[PDB]
């Protein structure tokens, strides 16, 4: 169980949210900073679950729900709606990982944005540009918390 | 088994190369495979399902067989898989086939990576690359003493590759000692040859794969 | 016996050089050494792609000569482990995963100051490194 | 979450925040750190509400042993004090330097990653009813010593 991580991120979020007067500007730094962890923890990831690289976005999904997010926050998200040319899919979960307790409550802050940052910056670092945002938040009455993931190309070995 | 052999001049020039040795699926639009152009093919650069594979390209459409980037019936494979009316679409994928120049080009490429490896070499008097390994093959490469080059691919199980390396080389001294001042540069297309290096790979074919 | 060690990005970058028995050395730059060691193992990805008849999972594992064996180790993010030892050595591919996972992980991405792309600074990681390949069995001539 | 989750963000915190101070002071002068250590308050406090006495040194044994082992899965090494309200706690092997050195190589920056972990322990001492002023102190990576001083 990790409140820590839970809290820390919490006190990131509010001190922010009194640093810029719009919460648009949160969003950007919060998802910079997560792009930050994101080719960072790649690594630490690879070293630890021995994954090899993918070249399908439905295996790639299958890692992220099953592998990553369970190793980090010791959840399983189900991966739904999956696009008819196979390029987009969403990640399903039954609540918010990066959320203690929150004070309640129109806000444009997408408070765990942070996440969107180290899934595209974990992704870019094993050859993969892809959109990760949050089309779904239980913190704004939606039943679940969903992100919805894009593939917007492979990038070629320089 | 035994996949191919390269025999390679002292100038990286092929003059001696043989072979010892396919999914189909229907599309609705739009696909669920990301093609590519690539040296006047079409293929998979991303996604993989049933039977396909990444560096797969497009050998046929609707049972038709294609003509490199472009469709038996002339038009560009990756426009008319491009248009919806067109689905759905019956698609063919298997790992290309080396083109003879794509052969001359690796066979250029292995001349200079061998002798890397022996310019690189933390020990001395090192020849250069003797065996290169692969999960899914064996090279193994003998060097004449004037600097020719008998190259054997096989599976990384397959063992007597010494004897048939070994046994290349007389096939070729045979061919050298009957044609003393043959051109170096030139292909080796002596019918002897041909057949006695078919016959050894037979044998080495049974050499068993321990 | 081991040789030599390199490390290398997925860019080419040589992140870090480590030397022990080297009888032979390259009659040029170390600075140039880097390029062409890259350029090479660059080409036997490429080689080894087409020339395979068959779809690879883990591509090209490792060579060898009349005196040495060349051990290589690649990660999906582009790292890549090269080891040179006698050919006596088996495959060891847990150990250049623990190079990897053990070392550079550890001390390099693990240490934010140390930037990502380029030659490793940390005396950290050189010791840690050092004090380990000197642990495998088969390191001494 | 896993630990290095808590890592990586905690350095991405260090790396954005280390210098930024709304609130200056005579001169526009800056207190160092001041953000970071204040975040750390407000999460320590926290911990000191969620977490498992009878006088001062019961609280400070519970960070030693609770807090320390929560957050970094290790007890404090060592716990020293001068009957003057002044604590010294101590951890030859912290964490967030591990990574980085076991010498001098990177003291300019030690200090940076400290603030965060202070302000965990004065926000823990807090909320348990002690207002406090917790220093931390890096002669060498990764042996650093963090300094509670309780006003009388
Ligand atoms: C195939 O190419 C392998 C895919 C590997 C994807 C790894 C994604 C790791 C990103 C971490 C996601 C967990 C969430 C962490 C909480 C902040």
């Amino acid at each position: 169980s990790s409140e820590l991580f839970t809290l820390t991120y919490g006190a990131l979020v509010t001190q922010l949210c009194k640093d810029y007067e719009n919460d648009e500007d949160v969003n950007k730094q919060l998802d910079r900073m997560g792009y930050n962890i994101g080719v960072r923890l790649i690594e630490d990831f690879l070293a630890r679950s021995n994954v090899g690289r993918c070249h399908d976005f439905r295996e790639t999904a299958d890692v992220i729900a099953k592998v990553a997010f369970k190793m980090y926050l010791g959840i399983t998200p189900s991966i739904t709606n999956w696009s008819p040319a196979g390029d987009e899919f969403s990640l399903i979960l039954e609540n918010n990982p990066l959320v203690d307790f929150v004070e309640l409550p129109h806000s444009a802050l997408i408070y765990s944005n942070l996440l969107c940052g180290v899934l595209r910056g974990a992704l870019e670092m094993v050859q993969m540009a892809v959109e990760a945002k949050f089309v779904q938040d239980t913190l704004k009455g939606d039943g679940v918390t969903e992100i919805r993931m894009r593939f917007i190309r492979r990038i070629e070995d320089n | 088994a035994i996949f191919s052999v390269y025999v390679v001049n002292k100038a990286g020039g092929l003059i001696y190369q043989l072979d010892s040795y396919e999914a189909e699926k229907t599309f609705s639009y739009p696909l669920d495979l990301l093609l590519k152009l690539h040296d006047e093919r079409v293929l998979v650069a991303f996604g993989q399902r049933d039977g396909i594979r990444v560096g797969h390209a497009v050998l046929a459409i609707n049972g038709m067989d294609v003509n490199g980037r472009y469709t038996a019936d002339g038009k560009e494979v990756l426009e008319y898989l491009g248009n919806p009316a067109n689905y759905p679409v019956s698609i063919r994928f298997g790992r290309p086939r080396l083109t003879s120049n794509e052969k001359l080009m690796l066979a250029s490429m292995f001349h200079s990576l061998f002798a890397i490896g022996s310019q690189l070499s933390p020990e001395q008097g090192s020849s250069g690359i003797e065996m290169l390994e692969t999960d899914t093959f064996k090279l193994h490469c003998y060097q004449t003493l004037t600097g020719i080059k008998f190259v054997v691919l096989a599976d990384p199980r397959q063992a007597g590759i010494d004897s048939l390396l070994r046994k290349i080389y007389e096939i070729y001294s045979d061919f050298a000692l009957k044609n003393p001042f043959y051109s170096l540069e030139m292909p080796i297309r002596c019918e002897l040859f041909d057949q006695n290096l078919k016959l050894a790979l037979e044998v080495a074919e049974k050499a068993g794969t321990f | 016996t081991v040789h030599n060690l390199y490390l290398f990005d997925r860019n080419g970058v040589c992140l870090h050089y480590s030397e022990w028995h080297r009888k032979k050395q390259a009659g040029i730059p170390k600075e140039e050494e880097y390029k062409l060691m890259y350029g090479m193992l660059f080409s036997i990805r490429s080689f080894v792609s087409k020339m395979s008849p068959l779809d690879m999972k883990d591509g090209f594992l490792s060579f060898q000569t009349s005196r040495y064996k060349l051990h290589y180790y690649e990660t999906p993010t582009g790292i890549k482990v090269v080891m040179n030892t006698d050919l006596g050595v088996g495959p060891i591919r847990d150990v250049l995963h623990h190079i990897y996972s053990a070392l550079y992980v550890e001390f390099v991405v693990k240490n934010p100051l140390c930037p990502l792309g380029q030659t490793v600074q940390s005396e950290l990681f050189r010791s840690r490194l050092d004090s380990y390949v000197r642990s495998l069995p088969f390191f001494s001539a | 979450a896993d630990t290095v989750l808590f890592e990586f963000l905690h350095t991405e915190m260090v790396a954005e925040l280390w210098a930024h101070d709304p609130d200056p002071g005579p001169g526009g002068q800056k207190m160092s750190l001041s953000v970071l250590e204040g975040m750390g308050f407000r999460v320590g406090q926290a911990l000191g509400e969620r977490l498992p006495f009878r006088e001062e040194l019961d609280v400070l044994k519970f960070l030693c042993k609770d807090l320390w082992v929560a957050v970094f899965q290790k007890q404090m090494d060592s716990l020293r004090t001068n009957h003057q309200g002044t604590y010294v706690l101590q951890d030859n092997s912290f964490p967030l330097l591990l990574p980085m050195a076991s010498g001098l190589q990177y003291l300019e920056e030690a200090p940076k990653f400290l603030a965060f972990t202070c302000g965990l322990l004065r926000g823990a001492l807090y909320t348990l009813g002690i207002e406090s002023v917790v220093t931390a102190s890096v002669a060498a990576l990764p042996v650093c010593k963090f300094q509670v001083v309780i006003p009388k």
